[PDB]
């Protein structure tokens, strides 16, 4: 249901410092 | 190296 | 992990540590897919080549854990094993074919902001991000170097990479239910999991919903961070079948 969602990161919809490397590569 | 944890979980 | 860094408070809140009663140490990696399930390699708990064949009674999952060796009180909560459940077909012989297993916890755990389970994939997220150079995250208190042990969790993100260049890397037979992943010699960067990361998740964030989801889990390698060598993860979604049918026969 909330599987995933990161109670001090997407749940605040704040970003850890290497996601977007992740979303980056996903070309 | 690890800190002893509660006797309860043992 | 090797060439990886420090991660952030609660930016693994599934990541559980496998830890044996006695004598007191890290087991494994493993994670939290629901209140009362967690997920690992099954060379973790069985491994006949070692003498390892774990019992329930020998273990406990440590989760909200940062610190590798405190005692984390008020944020980590230690449970005990229910129940183990091997993949029937895992492959300890030859290649850890199906390196797969879950545990049931006696109890369910509660949630908080350090403890949140990761989502598993349906198949259409696999097909949609199980592509050769999409990068994945790798997270565990395994060893820091071939050949010490991390203060706290590590995390590194590594690239999936094609399957014949997975093949042509090692002599061992790949199977469907693995994928490899990291960088090239001529890629600049570097990074793998290690001895005592074995079990944790390789995740991915889906662009699509922004939830994470667990695509592997930290199954094998030939040393760490070796150049032209790549880390091997057990393919989440091709063995889901089995991981529903155990959540859906036995709780
Ligand atoms: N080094 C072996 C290679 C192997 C032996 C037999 C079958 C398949 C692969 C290995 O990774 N093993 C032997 C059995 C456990 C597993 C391991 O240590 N996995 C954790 C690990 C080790 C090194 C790098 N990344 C992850
Ligand atoms: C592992 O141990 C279980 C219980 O001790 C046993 O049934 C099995 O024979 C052992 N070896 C395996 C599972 O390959
Ligand atoms: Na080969
Ligand atoms: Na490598």
């Amino acid at each position: 249901a909330d599987c995933g969602l990161r109670p001090l990161f997407e749940k605040k919809s704040l970003e850890d410092k290497t996601e977007r490397e992740l979303l980056e590569s996903y070309i | 190296d690890f800190e002893e944890i509660p006797e309860e979980y043992l | 992990i090797v060439e990886g860094s420090d991660a952030e408070i609660g930016m693994s809140p599934w990541q559980v540590m496998l830890f044996r009663k006695s004598p007191q140490e890290l087991l494994c990696g493993a994670s939290l897919i629901s209140d009362r399930w967690v997920l690992t390699a099954a060379h973790c708990l069985l491994y006949p080549p070692w003498d390892k064949n774990f019992t329930e009674n020998d273990l406990l999952v440590r989760i909200g854990k940062h610190s590798r060796t405190r005692y984390e009180r008020n944020i980590e909560k230690i449970s005990m094993l229910e129940k183990i459940y091997i993949h029937p077909r895992y492959n300890w012989r030859e290649n850890l074919d199906r390196d797969i297993a879950l545990m049931k916890l006696k109890k369910p755990v509660a949630f908080s902001d350090y403890i949140h389970p990761v989502c598993l994939p349906d198949r259409e997220t696999a097909a949609s991000l199980l592509q050769a150079g999409y990068k994945g995250r790798v997270t565990g208190w395994g060893n820091l170097k071939e050949t010490g042990q991390p203060s706290v969790l590590q995390v590194v993100n590594l690239p999936i990479v094609e399957r014949p260049v997975c093949k042509d890397s090692t002599r061992i037979r790949i199977t469907d239910n693995m994928f490899c992943a990291g960088y090239k010699p001529d890629e600049g960067k570097r990074g793998d999991a290690c001895e005592g990361d074995s079990g944790g998740p390789f995740v991915m964030k889906s662009p699509f919903n922004n939830r994470w989801y667990q695509m592997g889990i930290v199954s094998w390698g030939e040393g760490c961070d070796r150049d032209g060598k790549y880390g091997f993860y057990t393919h989440v979604f091709r063995l889901k079948k089995w991981i529903q049918k155990v959540i859906d026969q036995f709780g």
